[PDB]
C-alpha cells in the first residue's frame, strides 16, 4: 500500500532532531523510511540538489497536496527580512509557508520549532520565531527538547501512523504521552531529594553515590519530558543519570532562566 | 565579467553560471555558484553560507560555566565538540587543570564522535555520489556476494542477503514513492562502479545506518545524551564509583563494560565494512585522484587534538599532530600559535558583517560579530537572488586566513601535516593505501582523497578509543578515580579578567573558541571552526577558499546536473551550522 | 537377573550395568542406569531424577495470590510457565474472568518462552551431541561458507566469518583450557557431520548463545524481568497507556515498538538459522529416524495451549491442540479431562515417598508429597548409591499415568496429537519436512524427530507472537487497554472452599498445577510437570515411562562413551527441577 | 595467557542464575568464556557426562588446587542424610566440600546460595542450608537475587578478573558496589511515594499513569540491590518499571515475610 507522504524542512537549526530520529532504536529509522512512512522531501538526506530538488519540492507538496505531513526542524528568523536563512535565494520563511500551505498536520520538532531555542536566547539577534507564531491555520504539534528523546520521536511517528491520528496534546501542544509528567515526579534520584542528600560541588562523595542535582542547578522539577522513564540512546542513559543537572531543553524560554547551575 | 589570477587560479566570471541551492546531503544551508566555459570546465566557484544564528553574541554576558552548553548548540552533527573546545577555553582563560581521567573521558568523546561523523558522512551524506542505488537493482546477488567476500571478512554476505537487500529496494520504489532517491542523478556517466558494486554499497549504507546508532551509547554513558552530551569546566560530571557504596548512582563496571562493548563494534564495523567501501570506490574512480585538489597540494592547517598528557596542549601530548604548510611546502610543517594576532585572522570585506575596516583581517581575540546583510548589485533582488555578486559581499562565512594564506582543514590536511611529519603510524597507514591503488601519494591531494583519508581517521580513531579506555582502566585499577577539578568552580576565585583559547580537530578540521572573561561574565567569544575555513569566501587579495579552489577547473558531464560539484563538497564533509555559528 | 515384558519390550538386567551420574546438559540433577547385552544393545534402562525440594509442601498456608511466585521458581529455564498454570489454577479456583489485553499478553509470555528455551535447547543442550566441534577445526572455511549459503539465506556465511570463528576455537583450545569441550566423545564414530557442517554448525551455536538473551527483553517489557518475570492474578501488572498523561509509567507505544522489533528478530533467526541447521542434522543423521521410538508409537499427550478466546480453555480456542492416543491407535484422539479423577494419576510405588497404599495412583487433587528416602540394597549404602535397586524405589520422580497408560509428552507429542485431530497447518508442515528428508512419516516417531518437532513448534511459535502481538494493537486501537480483573481480587470476595485447576504446554509437553482453597490460603497444591510424565519411574504393572522405553533396544558403539544415551535422552530436552519439584 | 580457571556447581536449585548469567549484554557470556575465564566444570554447559564429567571434575580440582574460583548454584540439604540432592550417587554436599575444600574463593550466585530462598521457605522440607553455613573456612562473595541481574553478574565477574582481587563487601558478604543500596533509594517512582501517589487496584488510573506499589505490597524499602539504577536484560526494564512491586528477592528469608501484596 502506499505510504503517507512526509516532507522535513530545515530552518535556522542545528540538525540535531534528525540526528536524533536516525539514532531510534525501535522502530530503525531504516525501518520507518522504507516501510512505516514516504520521506519525500529532506536535505539532509535526499539524493537530489539544486533544481532537481526544488523539483521534488514542489513536485509532492502538488501530487500530495492536502495529505502531506510536514515536519520542521528549525525556525524562520524575522530579522534582515528573513535572509539570516535563504533557501533557493529567498527567505526560508516562504518555503515554511508554501509547505504548509498544502500540510494536513505539522510535526514541530525540537525546541528550536517549539519555542525558538538557543538562536532565540537574549539578545536573539536573527529575530529567530518558532512554527506556531508564523503559522497560525494549521495542526500543531510541538516535541520538545534539544534534541527530542530518538525513540520519542519514532514512537510519536509509530503512534500517528499505527492509529491513523494526531497525539493528543496538552494546552501547549506537546504529546500527552511522553510530555505529561516532569522529570523530577519520574526520577531515580528523587529519594535523595526528598532525604536532603545532594551533590554539593562536582565529584564529591555525593556525586560518587548518585546524590541529587538540585544544588547543581538541575531543572527537573520545571521540566517535562521522558527522560528519566524512556531514557536516551536505547535507554542507556539520561543527563541526570551521568551526573549533571537537567538544564531544563524541553521548556520554552530554558536558555534566559538563569544559569544551569543556579537553582530550582 | 571579470577575471583575475590568484593561487594559479584563472578567475573568470564570463560565461554561463550555475546555481546549486540547496546544497543537500549536508548539514545546514549553504548555496553554491560557478560560472562554466564553452566547453563544461568551471572557471569561477563562490560559496555561500545561506544561515547565522549569532552565538558568538548570545554568549556575551553569560556565566563562563555555561558557555559550553550554549556553543554544543552550534552543531548537532559534530555534535560535542564545540562543548570540548569551550570547556578548553574557559580552563585556558581561569587557569583550570583538570585530571586525568576527565582528560581521557574527553579524549573518548572525541574519538567516539570522530568514528560516528565520519561512518555516517561515508554513507548517508557523500555514498550516493559514488554509488547508483537504481543500477543495484541490476546486481547478480551471487555476483555482489563474491565481491564482498573477495573484499572483506565482514559475516554479512550471502547471496541470499544480497538478494533479500535488492527485494527491499525493488519494494521501495514499486509504488513510485522513490522517497530520497526521487529525481537523483542515477545513470549519470561519472557512476563507475559495476552493479555489484552498488549493491554491496548500498547494502552497506543501510547497515551504516542502522550501526551509527550504537556508536554514540559511549556518549549516552559518560555525557547523558546524544546528541547534545553533557560536560563541565574542571573535568566531567560522570563520578566513578567502582567499588564502594552506591556505585549504581556512578560510573561503575557495568557502565565501563557497556563502553568496551560498543568500541570492539565499532572498530569490527569501520575496519570490515567503511574502510574496504572505500578502498573499492577509490578503485573505480581512479580519475577522482587528479580532481578537485583546491589548496590541499598548497596551503593545509592542523591545530592537533587529544591531548594524551593532560592538561598539555604542546607537541609532545597531542596524539593527532598539529601544523601548517603553506606555498606547497610540505617540508616546511610550521608550528601554529592561537594567540599570536599575525596568525590566524578573520576578513569580512565579502562577508555579511561590518568591520572599521574591512580591508584587514581580525585575530579572535579583536574578533566582531556584527551582521549586515548587504549582497549588493546581485542579479535578481535582495530576497530574491538569482545570483550573488561576488565582487562584493556575499555570504554569512568570514574568511579566515593563517598568516594570510587561504587553508585548507580537515582529514586531508591533517593527514599530510601527520605524514610530513613522520608520524610512523599515518605513513604507513597512507602509503599501504595508495599502494593498494597503484597511484602516487599525490594521489591523495584530491576529492577522493579527502574521502579515503576520513575512512583512514575513522580506522585511527576507533584505535584510540581502545587506548584510551585501558589508560582510564589503568588509573581505575591503581585507586585514581577524580574526574573534577572544583578549586575554581566559583566565580570569586577567577581572574577579575582572563582569556584562553580552547582548540582541537573536530571532525571537519581545525576547531579554535577563544573567550575573554571579565568580571565573572563572558566579554568577548569568537569561534572560527572548520568549515568557516573550507567554505570561506573571498578576501581583500582576492584569495581563494578552499572549497571555491577545488571547484576551480572541474569537467561537468552535464551542466544541468550538478553530480561533480557535489562530489567535490561533500568530500569536506560541509556543516553550515558550524561554519556560520 | 530378571526378566519380564511390557508395552512391547522384554527388560532385562541381566548383563553389565552402565550408570551414567550426572547427566550434564540438562537442567538438574538425573542418574541414568542401563544394563546391555553381548551385542551392546540396551535390555534395560532406569530414569532417576536426584533431586527434589518440596514446593506443593511450601505452598501450604500460602495466599493464592502469591503462589505464582513460588511456583515459578520450580525452573529457571522454563521461566514463567508455572507462574502461567498458577494464575490460571487460582482463577479457575475462585471464578476469575481476565481481560482479553491480559490472556494476550499471557500468550506472548508464552510464546516467548517457547521460542528462547527450544532455541538454546537446541545449540547450548542437544547440539554438542551432534556437532563435533574438535572437527570444527579441520574444516575449510570457503567450504563451510558453500555449505552454510547452499542452506540458507542468513547473511552471516562468509569465508572470512567462518576463518574467524575457527580461528578463535583454535586459540581457546591451544593452550589445554579446553573449557566445557574438555573430555568430550569427540571423534566417537556416531559423529557423522563433515567438517565444514561442524563449523558451521559451531559458529551458530555462538550466534544462538548471543542472540538468545535479546528474545527475553519481551518479556522484561510486560514481566518486569528474565528469568522469573512478574504475573498476577486477575490478569497482568503492566498497565497500558498509550496517548494519555503519565504513559512513561506504563506499557506506551516506544514499549510496544520494542516488542515488536524482538519478534522480529527472533522469527528471523529460527527461521534462517535454527530451522536449516535441524533439517541439516536431519539430512545427515537419517539413521537416527529409526532410534528411541519409545512411546511415540505408543502412547502420547496434550493438554494443549494458548487460549485465543480469552478465559476458554476448550477445544475451539486452544491454538496448540489437546488429546491423548494410547495402543498405538492414532485414529482415535481422545479427550483429556484434569478433574476426572480416572485420568490423570500418579504413582509412587517406584519412588521416594509414602502413599497409604503405593498399588494404587492418586489424582492430584487427592496427592500427597511425603518424603521418604528409601533406596533398598543400591550395592552401597544409603549415601553411596552404586547401583539403582529399580525393583523398588530408584527416584525422586513420582509416576503419572493417564488411565493407567504410559505416556510421552512435548513437542514430538504435540506434533502427533495435532497431525491426527487433522490440523491442516500441522499435517502440511510435518508432510513437507518428511518428504523433503526423503523419510516416511513414521520417521518422526524417533529422536531424530523430537529435535526436528522442536524447531519446528519454535518456528510455530515465533509466528504466533506476531498473531498476539496483532491482537493486542487491534484492541489498542479500538480502546481497549485493561489488563486486570480486580473484582475478586479481596479473600473477603472468595468462595470459603473451592479447587480449580491450571494447564498449559510448556516446551517439556503438558503441565498442569492442581490447587485446592479453604478458608483464604492453600490447602493443596499438587504439580505434574512434563519432565515427571517423561522421565517417571515405573508403576505397579511394571510399566516404564518414556526416557525408559527411548532408551530400551539402543545400540551403543562404546559403551564406557554415553554418547547414544545422551543424544536421546537431551532430545526430550529433560528438565529435573521441574520433574521433582 | 592462561585464563583463571573456574569450577560451577549446583546444588538444589531451579537454574535462574545460570540462565542469568548467560543474559549478560556486556560483556556477553560468550566473551566471558572464550577471553575472559576458564570454565572448566558446568553441569549446564558442558560436553562430558558421567564418568567423563567426574573426571573433568576431579582433575581441575587436582591440577589447579587452591588455584580455581568455585562459583556455587543452588544449595546442599541437610535432610535425608543429604540425599535429596545427589551426585554420582552420593550426597552434594561432598561434592560442595570437595570443590571448596581446592578453591581460593567461592562466589555464592543467588539467593539459593547465599541465604536459601524458596526451598528453604517455610517448612523448608529438605533442610535446605546456604553455603556458607556449610563452608566456614573459604572467602564467600553473596551475588543475592532470585536471580541476580545479569549485568551485575558479569560486571563482577569482570571485576575480579581486570582487577585481581574480591569486590569489597557489607557485613553480610555482599558487593558494595551492586548492593549498597536499596532499591527505594534508586526507585523512580519515589516522586509518588513521598506526594502519597500510590497504585491502589491494579489497573487502576494510578497504575497507568506509574504511581508508586507501595500499597500494593513493594518491598523496595528493605532490599539492596540494583535493579532500579542498573535494571534487567539490557537496561530494559525491572519488576517495578512493568508494574509488580518488588517482592524482596535479594534479601534473606523473602518468601517468609508475609504476603506479597501486603505493605513494609
Ligand atoms: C562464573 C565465574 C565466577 C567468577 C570468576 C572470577 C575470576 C577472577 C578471580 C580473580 C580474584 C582474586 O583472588 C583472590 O585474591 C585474594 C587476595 O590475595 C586471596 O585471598 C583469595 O584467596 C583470592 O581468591
Ligand atoms: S536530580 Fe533533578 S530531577 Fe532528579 S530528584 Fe534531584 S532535582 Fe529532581
Ligand atoms: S514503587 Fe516500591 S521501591 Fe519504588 S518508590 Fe514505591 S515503594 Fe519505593
Ligand atoms: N566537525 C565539525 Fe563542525 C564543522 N565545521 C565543528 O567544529
Ligand atoms: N518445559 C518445561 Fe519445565 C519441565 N518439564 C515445566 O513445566
Ligand atoms: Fe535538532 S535543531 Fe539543534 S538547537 Fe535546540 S532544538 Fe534546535
Ligand atoms: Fe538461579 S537457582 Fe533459581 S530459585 Fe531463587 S536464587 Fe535459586
Ligand atoms: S536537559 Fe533535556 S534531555 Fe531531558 S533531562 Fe533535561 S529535558
Ligand atoms: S523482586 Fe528482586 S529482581 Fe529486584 S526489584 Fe525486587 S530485588
Ligand atoms: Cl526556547
Ligand atoms: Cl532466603
Ligand atoms: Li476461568
Ligand atoms: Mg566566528
Ligand atoms: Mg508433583
Ligand atoms: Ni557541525
Ligand atoms: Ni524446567
Amino acid at each position: 500500500k502506499p505510504r503517507i507522504p512526509v516532507v522535513w524542512i530545515h530552518g535556522l537549526e542545528c540538525t540535531c532532531c534528525t540526528e536524533s530520529f536516525i539514532r531510534s532504536a525501535h522502530p530503525l529509522a531504516k525501518d520507518v523510511i522504507l516501510s512505516l512512512i514516504s520521506l519525500d522531501y529532506d536535505d539532509t538526506l535526499m539524493a537530489a540538489a539544486g533544481t532537481q530538488a526544488e523539483e521534488v519540492f514542489e513536485d509532492i507538496i502538488t501530487q500530495y497536496n492536502g495529505k502531506y505531513i510536514l515536519a520542521v526542524e528549525g525556525n524562520p528568523p524575522l530579522g534582515e527580512q528573513g535572509m539570516f536563512c535563504i533557501s533557493s535565494g529567498r527567505p526560508f520563511i516562504e518555503k515554511l509557508k508554501r509547505a504548509a500551505a498544502g500540510a494536513s498536520a505539522i510535526i514541530a520538532w525540537g525546541t528550536c520549532a517549539s519555542w525558538g531555542c538557543v538562536q532565540a536566547a537574549r539578545p536573539n539577534p536573527t529575530q529567530a520565531t518558532p512554527i506556531d507564531k508564523v503559522i497560525t491555520d494549521k495542526p500543531i504539534i510541538k516535541v520538545p527538547g534539544c534534541p527530542p528523546i530518538p525513540d520519542v520521536m519514532s514512537a510519536i511517528i509509530t503512534y500517528m501512523v499505527t492509529f491513523d491520528r494526531l497525539p493528543d496534546v496538552d494546552r501547549m501542544g506537546r504529546p500527552l504521552m511522553f510530555y505529561g509528567q516532569r522529570i523530577h515526579d519520574k526520577c531515580y534520584r528523587r529519594a535523595h531529594f526528598d532525604a536532603g542528600e545532594f551533590v554539593q560541588s562536582w565529584d564529591d562523595d555525593a556525586a560518587r553515590k548518585g546524590y541529587c542535582l538540585y544544588k547543581m542547578g538541575c531543572k527537573g522539577p520545571t521540566t517535562y519530558n521522558a527522560c528519566s522513564s524512556t531514557r536516551w540512546n536505547d535507554g542507556v542513559s539520561f543527563p541526570i543519570q551521568s551526573g549533571h543537572g537537567c538544564l531544563g531543553c524541553a521548556e520554552n524560554g530554558f536558555w534566559d532562566r538563569g544559569s544551569f547551575y543556579s537553582r530550582v | 565579467s571579470t577575471q583575475y589570477e590568484t593561487q594559479g587560479y584563472t578567475i573568470n566570471n564570463a560565461g554561463r553560471r550555475l546555481v546549486v541551492d540547496p546544497i543537500t546531503r549536508i548539514e545546514g544551508h549553504m548555496r553554491c555558484e560557478v560560472n562554466i566555459n564553452d566547453q563544461n570546465v568551471i572557471t569561477n566557484a563562490v560559496s555561500c553560507g545561506t544561515m547565522f544564528r549569532g552565538l558568538e553574541i548570545i554568549l556575551q554576558g553569560r556565566d563562563p560555566r555555561d558557555a559550553w552548553a550554549f556553543v554544543e548548540r552550534i552543531c548537532g552533527v559534530c555534535t560535542g565538540v564545540h562543548a570540548l573546545a569551550s570547556v578548553y577555553a574557559i580552563e585556558d582563560a581561569i587557569g583550570i587543570k583538570v585530571p586525568d581521567n576527565a582528560n581521557i573521558i574527553r579524549n573518548i568523546m572525541l574519538a567516539t564522535l570522530w568514528c560516528h561523523d565520519h561512518l555516517v558522512h561515508f554513507y548517508q551524506l557523500a555514498g550516493m555520489d559514488w554509488i547508483d542505488v537504481l543500477d543495484a537493482l541490476k546486481a547478480d546477488p551471487r555476483k555482489t556476494s563474491e565481491l564482498a567476500q573477495s573484499l572483506s571478512s565482514w559475516p554479512k554476505s550471502s547471496p541470499g542477503y544480497f538478494f533479500d537487500v535488492q527485494n527491499r529496494l525493488k519494494k521501495f520504489v514499486e509504488g513510485g514513492q522513490l522517497g530520497i532517491f526521487r529525481n537523483g542523478y542515477w545513470g549519470h556517466p561519472q557512476y563507475k562502479l559495476p552493479p555489484e558494486a552498488n549493491l554491496m554499497g548500498f547494502a552497506h549504507y543501510l547497515e551504516a545506518l542502522d550501526f551509527q546508532r550504537e556508536i554514540v551509547k559511549i556518549h549516552a554513558v559518560f555525557g547523558g545524551k546524544n546528541p547534545h552530551p553533557n560536560w563541565i569546566v574542571g573535568g566531567m560530571p560522570c563520578a566513578i564509583n567502582i567499588d564502594e557504596s552506591g556505585a549504581v548512582g556512578a560510573v561503575n563496571m557495568e557502565r565501563l563494560n557497556l563502553v568496551q562493548s560498543i568500541i570492539t563494534r565499532t572498530a569490527d564495523f569501520i575496519n570490515n565494512v567503511m574502510i574496504p567501501d572505500a578502498l573499492a570506490i577509490g578503485q573505480f574512480n581512479k580519475p577522482w585522484s587528479e580532481i578537485g585538489t583546491g589548496l590541499s597540494d598548497k596551503c593545509v592547517l592542523s591545530y592537533g587534538a587529544f591531548p594524551d598528557i593532560a592538561n598539555d596542549f604542546g607537541e609532545k601530548s597531542l596524539l593527532m599532530p598539529g601544523g601548517a604548510v603553506i606555498n606547497g611546502d610540505f617540508n616546511n610543517v610550521l608550528p601554529v600559535d592561537l594567540v599570536d594576532p599575525q596568525q590566524v585572522q578573520e576578513f569580512v570585506d565579502h562577508a555579511w558583517y561590518r568591520y572599521p575596516n574591512d580591508q584587514v583581517g581580525r585575530h579572535p581575540f579583536d574578533g566582531i560579530t556584527d551582521p549586515w546583510y548587504n549582497p549588493g548589485d546581485v542579479k535578481g533582488s535582495d530576497t530574491n537572488i538569482q545570483q550573488l555578486n561576488e565582487q562584493e559581499r556575499y555570504s554569512w562565512i568570514k574568511a579566515p586566513r593563517w598568516r594570510g594564506n587561504a587553508m585548507e582543514v580537515g582529514p586531508l590536511a591533517r593527514t599530510l601535516i601527520a605524514y610530513h611529519k613522520g608520524d610512523a603510524a599515518t605513513v604507513e597507514s597512507v602509503d599501504r593505501m595508495m599502494s593498494a591503488l597503484n597511484l602516487p601519494l599525490s594521489g591523495i591531494q584530491s576529492t577522493l582523497g579527502r574521502i579515503l583519508c576520513r575512512a583512514h581517521e575513522a580506522q585511527w580513531a576507533a584505535g584510540k578509543l581502545q587506548y584510551f579506555f585501558d589508560k582510564l582502566m589503568t588509573n581505575l585499577k591503581n585507586g585514581n578515580l577524580a574526574t573534577a577539578s572544583t578549586e575554581k568552580w566559583e566565580p570569586a576565585t577567577w581572574p577579575t579578567e582572563c582569556r584562553g583559547v580552547g582548540f582541537t580537530e573536530a571532525p571537519r578540521g581545525a576547531l579554535g573558541h577563544w573567550a575573554a572573561i571579565r568580571d565573572g561574565k563572558i566579554d568577548l567569544y569568537q569561534c572560527v571552526v572548520p568549515t568557516t575555513w573550507n567554505a570561506s569566501p573571498r578576501d581583500p587579495k582576492g584569495q581563494i577558499g578552499a572549497y571555491e579552489a577545488a571547484l576551480m577547473n572541474t569537467k561537468m558531464a552535464i551542466p544541468e546536473q550538478p553530480l561533480e560539484i557535489l562530489r567535490t563538497l561533500h568530500s569536506f564533509d560541509p556543516c553550515l551550522a558550524c561554519s556560520t555559528h
